[PDB]
């Protein structure tokens, strides 16, 4: 079962290995789009949280899910933000969803008071005021029940056909990881030049004991210019002290 | 078109585990739903996604299977389960329900009360004769016959077979025949013998023109 | 419908068992399998005995531990046994039956006739 | 939180209409989606149609358009069910259901359903049945226990039978509804009492017939 394009699902993913090479060797995936991140460079990098949003919506409606489009559903039902950092997987789902004047249980939402923000979500199915004339039940041009079915028929061709999606959502900043992929760890090298890869940060420099004073909340720290002048370890915690060979 | 069918009846005591499926010539696409009901009543819906329980049933009932089959499963049968279950197909528009299977408390088997009474004044008087025959207490099949004049008959009665007893799980199967006066005064006695699943014999009762 | 009568008796000593002869009559019993059980007071009904078509004696519960030795002859439509007549503990009272399951082993019992026992 | 409530019972003749509804009560009428579903007397559930007030989409099964018709309307509620030229094997039990699949991704069952509503086609109208107990014979004593009887025909379809004002109901073996060439049901209670009771005790039989409501009170008694 996939949720409404409209009331979409969200599930908190973290704290777990995340082998995406099994998602990427998904056959009916026939769409597989990402931004900020290629999908071959996914099993090596490690994320703060990932969020999946799921939802069903038309064959060649798919193209609404990006950042900044604009449309019914980048606007008034799912809108992806200006900086959005992740994938969009999308896949036929003729075989699952379409009953021949049927399968109700798929909605939109056509019209809006405004437009929806970024990652917004509205519950609510209130019938949009007209303004002119007062409405309190059902009423006529703008009073109408906000929500739509496709009602998905296999007669439909693919500018019609159900599609079902699901959005990944990931948080690239460097605040505790833990999602890290299938990449296995190294035993640490001290005092000589070694390429690193600390929790996805790569580089190049001498790691060497630190001897200043982390707060226990703190994770990294930073020179002049965003350079990474320390990193704790994510296996035993110890602060390392970082510079260039 | 799409079709199901259930597969009938079953019987079972308290605490045992059942299974039933209702099989299909297509693949339903994990959307098959199952009801309980009594016999004759508004169902209630206890699982409506393969793998996915309602809110208000017990996690007693359970469900299993996918795809072009389906089963579905009580984990210990309880008195609550005197009822019917109808397997659902919600792939297509062109909805269809399933025969029903119906679970029988199982308590075992007991000899019936067999019993007879020829018609009354009241009855003879108004150009008819009926003749009722009895079986209390009993699994469900039985039959009776008749052989007035000594002679064998049959297909001039009423069988009739109640459901399920609650208190012993028997049944009751409750018969009259109806002819005649002419048809009463005509043979010089009237005969019922049963017949049913445990039985010594054809249980003969019969009486006269006078009695 | 199907008819099925009892036979039996022969009282020597108190040995221990309990003395089935069952008869069967108007359908091919040979077709399916001829069992027997138990009612004490307040007991449902034990599998103790089926005379299976293996030929190899009477399957039995652990109930009864030495005395039931079940065995069947189609051509004659009877039951027959080999053991000592009676003891008082056999008593109960007893009912035989035919499993209605085509060369099955499940139970599914059309019973007959029966009667009463007692001994010293 | 939802809830459906059904209409009454009907009766009427073959080849004629019959109109039938439910009410949408609880949540609202936007927020539910009405459907309507056959159970026949020995067979299962069978689907009739489906109607979303809503939406205002509405289909048929392959085997009852045009026989079958639905409507709804908001300003009474409810979803209007007319079956037009019925038979007389469409004597059944309507039920009127709320349909899942209208929103937010649930799918097409049913999770409220209401009480239901009997149908019944005969060429019979409502009157009242006829009684009359029975008779057996002193031998007719079988083990301490005796058969008592009160039979009820030519009725038309509940009939209440009852023993000794209803105080007894040991041993009720009762018929369910049998009808007979004439258009006509028929129903009968037989119980078994003790047999020394027979003769020396005092039992009768009462009948109740709430459509046409009328009543009927025999006394049984045996004769040799
Ligand atoms: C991770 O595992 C290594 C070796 O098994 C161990 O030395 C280290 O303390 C572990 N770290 C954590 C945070 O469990």
């Amino acid at each position: 079962r996939f949720a409404s394009v409209y009331a979409w699902n969200r599930k908190r993913i973290s704290n777990c290995v995340a082998d995406y090479s099994v998602l990427y060797n998904f056959a009916p995936f026939f769409a597989f789009k990402c931004y900020g991140v290629s999908p071959t460079k996914l099993n090596d990098l490690c994320f703060t949280n990932v969020y999946a949003d799921s939802f069903v919506i038309r064959g060649n409606e798919v193209s609404q899910i990006a950042p900044g489009q604009t449309g019914n559903i980048a606007d008034y039902n799912y809108k992806l933000p200006d900086d959005f950092t992740g994938c969009v997987i999308a896949w036929n789902s003729n075989k699952l969803d379409s009953k021949v004047g049927g399968n109700y249980n798929y909605l939109y939402r056509l019209f809006r008071k405004s437009n929806l923000k970024p990652f917004e979500r509205d519950i609510s199915t209130e019938i949009y005021q007209a303004g002119n004339k007062p409405c309190n039940g059902v009423a006529g041009f703008n009073c109408y029940f906000p929500l739509r079915s496709y009602g998905f028929r296999p007669t439909y061709g693919v500018g019609h056909q159900p599609y079902r999606v699901v959005v990944l959502s990931f948080e690239l900043l460097h605040a505790p990881a833990t999602v890290c992929g299938p990449k296995k760890s190294t035993n640490l090298v001290k005092n000589k030049c070694v390429n690193f890869n600390f929790n996805g940060l790569t580089g190049t420099g001498v790691l060497t004991e630190s001897n200043k004073k982390f707060l226990p909340f703190q994770q990294f720290g930073r020179d002049i210019a965003d350079t990474t002048d320390a990193v704790r370890d994510p296996q035993t915690l110890e602060i390392l002290d970082i510079t260039p060979c | 078109d799409i079709q199901m069918t259930q597969s009938s009846s079953l019987s079972a005591s308290v605490g045992d585990r059942v299974t039933i499926t209702c099989r299909a010539s297509q693949g339903i696409s994990s959307w098959l739903a199952w009801y309980q009901q009594k016999p004759g009543k508004a169902p209630k819906l206890l699982i409506y996604d393969a793998s996915n329980l309602e809110t208000g049933v017990p996690s007693r009932f359970s469900g299993s299977g996918s795809g072009t089959d389906f089963t579905f499963t009580i984990s210990s049968l309880q008195p609550e389960d005197i009822a019917t279950y109808y397997c659902q197909q919600y792939d297509n528009l062109p909805l269809t329900f399933g025969g029903g299977t119906k679970v029988e408390i199982k308590r075992t088997v007991a000899a019936p009360s067999v019993f007879i009474f020829p018609p009354s004044d009241e009855q003879l008087k108004s150009g008819t004769a009926s003749v009722v025959c009895l079986l209390n207490n009993f699994p469900r099949e039985a039959k009776v016959q008749w052989k007035v004049d000594n002679a064998l008959q049959s297909g001039n009665s009423q069988e009739s077979v109640t459901e399920q007893d609650s208190k012993d799980s028997t049944y009751s199967l409750s018969s009259t025949l109806t002819l005649s006066k002419a048809d009463y005064e005509k043979h010089k006695v009237y005969a019922c013998e049963v017949t049913h699943q445990g039985l010594s014999s054809p249980v003969t009762k019969s009486f006269n023109r006078g009695e | 419908q199907v008819q099925l009568q009892e036979s039996g008796g022969g009282l020597v000593q108190p040995g221990g068992s309990l003395r089935l002869s069952c008869a069967a009559s108007g359908r091919t019993i040979s077709r399916y399998a001829m069992s027997w059980f138990r009612q004490a007071p307040g007991k449902e009904r034990e599998f103790v005995a089926v005379a299976r078509r293996s030929g190899d004696g009477a399957f039995y519960a652990d109930s009864v531990q030495g005395r039931f030795t079940v065995s069947r002859d189609d051509a004659k439509n009877t039951v027959y046994l080999q053991m000592n007549s009676l003891k008082p503990e056999d008593t109960a009272v007893y009912y035989c039956a035919i499993d209605s399951d085509t060369f099955y082993s499940g139970s599914y019992d059309y019973w007959g006739q029966g009667t009463q026992v007692t001994v010293s | 939180q939802v809830q459906l409530v059904q209409s009454g019972a009907e009766v009427k003749k073959p080849g004629s209409s019959v109109k039938v509804s439910c009410k949408a009560s609880g949540g609202t009428f936007s927020s539910y989606a009405i459907s309507w579903v056959r159970q026949a007397p020995g067979q299962g559930l069978e689907w009739m149609g489906r109607i979303i007030p809503i939406f205002g989409t509405a289909n048929y099964a392959q085997k009852f358009q045009g026989r079958v018709t639905i409507t709804a309307d908001e300003s009474t509620s409810t979803a209007y069910m007319e079956l037009s030229s019925l038979r007389s094997e469409d004597t059944a039990v309507y039920y009127c259901a709320s349909l899942a699949s209208y929103s937010s991704g649930w799918e097409d069952v049913f999770d409220i359903w209401g009480q239901g509503t009997m149908v019944t086609v005969s060429s019979a109208s409502t009157k009242g049945p006829s009684v009359f107990p029975l008779a057996p014979s002193s031998k007719s004593t079988s083990g301490g226990t005796a058969a008592l009887g009160c039979l009820v025909k030519d009725y038309f379809e509940p009939v209440t039978v009852s023993w000794n004002s209803g105080a007894l109901t040991s041993g009720v073996h009762t018929f369910p509804a049998v009808l007979q060439s004439s258009g006509l049901y028929s129903l009968s209670s037989v119980v078994t009492v003790p047999s020394s009771s027979l003769g020396t005790q005092t039992y009768i039989c009462n009948v109740n017939h709430k459509p046409s409501n009328t009543k009927v009170d025999k006394k049984v008694e045996p004769k040799s």
